[PDB]
RNA sequence: UCAACGCCGGGAACCUCACCGGGGGCGACGGCAAGGCCAGGCUGAAGGUCUUGCCGGCGAGAGGAGGUGCAUGGCCGCCGUCAGCUCGUACCGUGAGGCGUCCACUUAAGUGUGGUAACGAGCGAGACCCGCGCCCCCAGUUGCCAGUCCUCCCCGCUGGGGAGGAGGCACUCUGGGGGGACCGCCGGCGAUAAGCCGGAGGAAGGAGCGGGCGACGGUAGGUCAGUAUGCCCCGAAACCCCCGGGCUACACGCGCGCUACAAUGGGCGGGACAAUGGGAUCCGACCCCGAAAGGGGAAGGGAAUCCCCUAAACCCGCCCUCAGUUCGGAUCGCGGGCUGCAACUCGCCCGCGUGAAGCUGGAAUCCCUAGUACCCGCGUGUCAUCAUCGCGCGGCGAAUACGU
């Protein structure tokens, strides 16, 4: 009778949007979310050579991608669905809801 | 270095040149102070220039 | 005759994996389904997102 | 998984950004979007000439999704305002002007005016190679502010850069400018 | 083997390791007084946090100083007894346990067979192994090899090595253990007797010392 | 030479490949059928080519891991994490040029306080960005289990100890927003200025700690063998494909390392204790085979849910007691396996045997000021298989100087 709701994003800006879209949502009308959850940040590193060649001391450029991720539970009613499914979902944000 | 800056300096002087008697002689007061009359995000150039302002007024009032 | 010119479909070794800007062979990142040589990558990151973050 | 065609899509749009940047030299290139909507792929295309991208147009959108497949692909063409403070156009202008035959000084001192008159606060072009005799050398025209260091330089200035392919070589075309609106930590402005 | 009543050791009075005291232990130089801290404690172990102040060497206990100087491998860039000293993977580098058992059968050894406190004997040990030198000064353009006179902290520094280097040298592969020969030193030193590395040295030093004056 | 030599991410079985031996393809555009194949033969093997027939109706451009890094672009190292490098107006000089940018004190710093033919501006330093450590607010799943309730099991002495599943967000942790440190207080030393050393208090004390971004310039420094490019050169070829060899060859001189020359230890059996990261034909718990390496099934997991994962050094007891040994472990024989189209040249693991130099090292020389150095193991990159390497992670944890 719980939807829950992933979020992931490389900008808190998208998340901070949906999350409060998603609480105001929920108090205005009458029904229950549980959060915004935060989950660890996934954070890709790649550390390669800058040299093309193979002379001179040897020194590394470290790149890092960072993913934020957060967590909703919303009780799943009805208008819910309805009012949630339709909001703005930028381009750097995935979602990804599921029932339970 | 323990060394304060140009423009910290500068701004210090201007701040106490003008809105004399609206510091004193505590970091604090001071601190609010600066945060209100100044357009200043970080808190290192503003506790700095709260310290100056603490030394200028105590040299001044008492002393040369 | 028209045999002998295009390459075997290897599935490991140096010679299953190219550059998919350059065409190199060798130095390829692997990670994280990238294909992209070591200069392409350092060129082209910020593009795809990376920074500094040291 | 996750990155797999997160990292997919990222590669691929880098590829198509370059196709393009080559393919539409003449008419000023300035950027890229894509959104796949349910319906296809929507591929918006900055420019500053849009005449020139238009059956032009008809070879794109079906080149690109034979090529890198994509799907059902249809492309806008958008012109670019206040295009004297993208440093991509300006080079590439820069080099067609050195390639029709002008000489260096006045093509930068001529671009240097006509960037600094439509507001900017500080520009730097910097050419390589081959500009007088068979020694290489460089040289730089700049005018007003820049932040050529910290972290600001990434964050507020534009960079560019360029190629310049004539008889004799490669001629290397770097410009940076700042915009206007913008303003650094110490500046401060006191009530 | 260890019995029972050592191997699971409770103390209840405050007691470096639970065992010998300090009230009874006098120091007589009056330069060293100030600088052997006999402070009741029961582990003598300071997780390097007095290291960076200058003169944080004061705050810790004489048997934590030792300790740290037993952790050591031996004589490497210079010869010890005649020979360098390197170990290198059987040494007790970042081992402080080894250390401090090391120390603690020493103690029990000296114990036994003088009857008296160990911590007394090291007393003495220190105060007769502290060296009153020379070195290089130019008074302008020209150098001499001047006598100079030492301080309490470097000379506390000389003993504690000098001991340490000694037990060092007699378990060189040799039948001896480290603690037996850390216990010869100590009484050797303390009754002054020239079987003693440490008496050695300072006797070495004194006398090339009053030749250059 | 520093700034070459575990560097070209260069751990090469085929490929990579650029080298050697031998084969087979290859004429955009332009004007004077091409090709597909049953059987046999040449051939390492091949409609590659010959017998057999049947079907089918000349110069350039491309390309080039070919030459030139002394024709270039872009990128990288070094001077150097150095504090330096320029401009306007005025003034001094016939002029090249000078001043400013100098003197005194002062900082990690052309960083600042005073004086002065100079008055004012600019780039760099700083400011800026990331992480560590302390406190407050918000949040409670896939993370946590203290206090609450119910079951179940065990011990000795009913006093204790464990396992569930309810139910909770107290604690830990996670991650967003805020606070906190400023020579601020007090002592001294300093021109009464800029400032220096110390004491408390405090999570933290003197740009708190550690990193990223490295000015104007120059080095004919390196890279055309990463891609891009001017000139020069190679068309049945230096172009494009397949097979086999080689880069793994060894009388020797060098750099960087691993293992040791033993008791500050070797072996056997028992007892403990992490973090970083990664994971679809991937990680693989759990069961069964096997002495070991390994084999057969297979839950779950797209990763705060499952897995890699009970690390070693350390502690306890027993044997060895100063010996070329129960140190050391190279070299060689027989056998058993994995990956892979293929393991001889030329891979990795396991068992039983074999048992070489080496007894602390001259002249000379390297790295390191604190959670640093020494010691210990692990992850990841490369990767079908292969780590004495690079990039990172935690565990144990000092000695000396606050100088010239
Ligand atoms: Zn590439």
């Amino acid at each position: 009778q719980k939807a829950r709701i992933k979020l992931a994003s490389t900008n808190i800006k998208a998340l901070n949007e949906v999350t409060d879209q998603i609480k105001q949502i929920a108090e205005r009308t009458g029904v229950r979310m549980s959060g915004p959850i935060p989950l660890p940040t996934k954070r890709i590193r790649i550390t390669t050579r800058k040299s093309p060649d193979g002379e001179g001391s040897a020194t590394f450029d470290r790149f890092e991608l960072r993913v934020h991720k957060r967590l909703v539970d919303i009780e799943a009613d009805e208008r819910a669905m309805r009012q949630i499914m339709r909001i703005r979902v930028p381009e750097d944000v995935t979602i990804e809801i599921e029932l339970i | 270095g323990n060394i304060k800056q140009t423009f910290i300096k500068r701004t210090a002087r201007e701040l106490f040149d003008r809105y004399p008697d609206k510091f004193t002689r505590d970091f604090e007061h001071n601190k609010k102070m600066v945060a209100e009359l100044t357009n200043v995000t970080s808190k290192t150039i503003r506790n700095r220039i709260a310290g100056y302002i603490t030394r200028l007024v105590r040299m001044k009032e008492e002393g040369k | 005759k028209a045999d002998y010119n295009k390459r075997k479909p290897r599935k490991f070794g140096k010679g299953a994996r190219r550059c998919m800007r350059c065409g190199q062979y060798g130095p390829i990142i692997r990670i994280h389904g990238l294909m992209l040589c070591r200069h392409c990558f350092r060129e082209v990151a910020p593009k795809l997102g990376f920074k500094k973050y040291e | 998984a996750i990155e797999r065609y997160f990292i997919k899509e990222g590669v691929k749009e880098m590829l198509i950004d370059e196709f393009l940047e080559k393919e539409l030299r003449r008419a000023g290139y300035g950027g890229l979007d894509i959104k796949k909507t349910p319906l296809g792929t929507k591929v918006t295309i900055f420019a500053a000439n849009p005449g020139y991208v238009i059956r032009r147009i008809r070879e794109l959108t079906r080149i690109l999704e034979k090529q890198f497949g994509l799907e059902n692909p249809q492309i806008e063409v958008e012109e670019i305002k206040n295009p004297y403070l993208n440093a991509k156009v300006q080079a590439v202008r820069l080099a067609q002007a050195l390639e029709r035959g002008i000489h260096f000084r006045r093509a930068a001192y001529s671009a240097i005016r006509a960037i600094m008159r439509n507001g900017a606060r500080g520009v730097e072009i910097r050419l390589s190679g081959k500009l007088t005799g068979e020694r290489a050398k460089s040289v730089r025209f700049y005018q007003g502010y820049l932040a050529k260091v910290g972290n600001p330089a990434e964050t507020l200035v534009s960079r560019g850069y360029a190629q310049a392919q004539l008889k004799l070589g490669v001629i290397g075309v770097k410009v940076s400018i700042m915009p206007p609106d913008a303003k650094l930590p110490d500046e401060i402005e006191i009530k | 083997a260890k019995p029972l009543t050592e191997r699971f050791f409770i103390p209840k009075e405050v007691k470096v390791m639970g065992r010998w005291s300090v009230e009874d232990v006098t120091v007589e130089d009056p330069s060293l007084k100030p600088y052997i801290n006999l402070d009741a404690r029961i582990l003598p172990h300071s997780h390097g946090r007095y290291a960076k102040k200058p003169f944080g060497k004061a705050n810790v206990h004489i048997v934590e100083r030792l300790i740290n100087k037993v952790m050591r491998s031996g004589a490497s860039h210079y010869k010890a007894g005649g020979h360098f000293m390197r170990r290198e993977h059987r040494s007790i580098m970042s081992k402080k346990m080894k250390a401090y058992e090391v120390v603690k059968e020493a103690f029990m050894i000296i114990e036994r067979r003088t009857k008296q406190n160990p911590i007394q004997v090291l007393v003495k040990a220190i105060e007769n192994s502290a060296p009153r030198d020379t070195t290089t000064i130019a008074f302008g353009g020209i150098r001499y090899h001047m006598s100079v006179d030492v301080s309490p902290l470097r000379r506390l520094d000389i003993a504690l090595k000098n001991i340490a280097l000694g037990a060092s040298i007699k378990c060189y592969r040799n039948k001896t253990t480290y603690a037996q020969a850390l216990a010869e030193e100590i009484i050797a030193a303390a009754n002054k007797d020239p079987k003693s590395f440490a008496y050695s040295k300072k006797e070495e030093i004194e006398r090339i010392a009053q030749s250059s004056r």
